[PDB]
């Protein structure tokens, strides 16, 4: 992970750029709804001339800055994996259910993903990493006793933290947690994703069982689904009343989108609140509203 | 468009 100096924001910038002029093209047909790209990265931008500007005088302590330097590297692997994307894809790019498109979607996401995340470090547009406030006590000391105020850890580090506090059962449930917790894909884990992840699947002390419960074995869960691609896949069981999936919200962090087909021919989405997901599972299926996850006849039981 | 819960 290099050193940032402000030559290489500006090639960022121009790379940014570049997606937008991109994801500007009418056939594209992007709808506004959360994530948006055309919104993001225009964001993106205007939070690190915020960052920037905080810094004047102080570059050198800006670019030695470890979370910093590793978010500008992912932004600009991420920003050039999005041009590529549009150059291999070509006209499949336009196909509404092609595998391209769904990347172009997915990269969207992570762009939302990312910009939360510098704008959770860097409030206002100064580093506050090493004070960050993770939202579960539980958690909090978790952090603290294994990484002090550290901003980021490598993947490995975190992993094997984690191992000893609450066991990983093999390989491949650790990549499926990785996958999960690690929102801005970067092989790394902030305090903020730490945070994000451990507001998901708490509470703490059955940390690992429940989002086995609600995310490994559960066909409702939707990995990196956004509030649209929610409604699309729902149509399918537009004449099947209880169908339902859930994931997490991309503009409420931390929390959980619930998606359902009504009796009358509705897809709405819910995002529960003073009641955790497993509960709203529960009572969702006793009143009948959440009785086909991912449309199938079968649900999960969760007592 | 977010909803209230049922
Ligand atoms: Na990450």
């Amino acid at each position: 992970p290099g050193t940032v100096d402000k030559k290489m924001v500006e090639k960022c910038w121009k790379l940014m750029d570049k997606v937008v002029r991109l994801c500007q093209n009418p056939k594209l047909a992007l709808k506004n709804s959360p994530p948006y790209i055309l919104d993001l990265l225009p964001d993106t931008y205007q939070h690190l001339r915020t960052i920037l500007s905080r810094y004047e005088g102080k570059m050198e302590t800006l670019g030695e800055n470890e979370y910093f330097r590793v978010f500008m590297e992912n932004l600009m692997k991420k920003t050039k994996q999005t041009i590529s994307l549009f150059k291999e894809g070509k006209e499949r790019m336009y196909e509404e259910n092609s595998q391209p498109r769904r990347n172009l979607t997915k990269l969207s996401l992570i762009f939302s993903h990312m910009l939360a995340e510098l704008k959770g470090i860097f409030p206002s547009g100064l580093f506050q990493g090493d004070t960050f406030r993770i939202t579960k006590a539980d958690a909090a000391e978790f952090w603290r006793k294994a990484f002090g105020e550290k901003t980021i850890v490598p993947w490995k580090s975190f992993r094997q933290a984690l191992h000893e506090v609450h066991p990983i059962s093999s390989g491949l449930e650790a990549m499926a947690l990785k996958s999960t917790i690690d929102l801005t894909c970067n092989d790394y884990i902030s305090v903020f994703e730490f945070d994000i992840f451990t507001r998901l699947f708490q509470p703490w002390s059955s940390l690992l069982r429940n989002w086995n419960s609600l995310a490994v074995t559960h066909p409702g869960y939707m990995a990196f689904l956004t509030y649209d691609e929610v409604k699309a896949r729902l149509q399918k069981f537009i004449h099947k009343p209880g169908s339902y999936i859930f994931r997490l919200s991309c503009t409420r962090l931390g929390q959980w989108a619930i998606g359902y087909v009504t009796a009358d021919g509705n897809i709405l989405q819910t995002i529960p609140h003073n009641k955790p997901l497993f509960q709203a599972l529960i009572d969702g299926f006793r009143e009948g509203f959440y009785l086909f996850p991912d449309g199938r006849n079968q649900n999960p039981d969760l007592t | 468009e977010y909803t209230e819960g049922p």
